[PDB]
C-alpha cells in the first residue's frame, strides 16, 4: 500500500503535474506579467492553478 | 488551447499534419472520411472518439 501510494505520487515534470498533484504549493510575482497572464487564461489547466 | 499556439499547431492541409502525428505527441480535430480513408491505408493510426 505504501509503495503503491508512493508510485502514484509521481514527481512533477510539467505544469499539469503540479496542477494535478496539489501537495507542493506554487506561486509567482504578485503584480508581474505572470499573474496578469494567468488571470485571463481560459485553458483550464493554467486556469485551475490560477484558481 | 489552439489560440495560445496558433503559430505551431495549425497545419495547412490534411497530409502535412500526418507528418506531425507520426513524429510527436500531436493529435487532430480533423474530421470526415479523411480519418476513415487513413484508417486502413496504413496500420499506424487510430481514430479516437465518435
Amino acid at each position: 500500500a505504501f509503495l503503491t501510494v508512493e508510485r502514484m505520487e509521481s514527481p512533477i515534470d510539467s505544469a499539469d503535474d503540479l496542477a494535478k498533484q496539489t501537495k507542493i504549493e506554487y506561486g509567482a510575482v504578485e503584480d508581474g506579467a505572470t499573474m496578469t497572464f494567468f488571470k485571463k487564461s481560459k485553458i483550464s489547466t493554467y486556469d485551475k492553478m490560477w484558481a | 488551447f489552439m489560440s495560445s499556439r496558433r503559430q505551431s499547431v495549425l497545419v495547412k492541409s490534411n497530409e502535412e499534419g500526418i507528418q506531425r502525428v507520426l513524429t510527436s505527441d500531436y493529435a487532430f480535430l480533423m474530421e470526415s472520411t479523411t480519418i476513415e480513408f487513413v484508417t486502413q491505408r496504413n496500420c499506424n493510426l487510430t481514430q479516437i472518439g465518435g
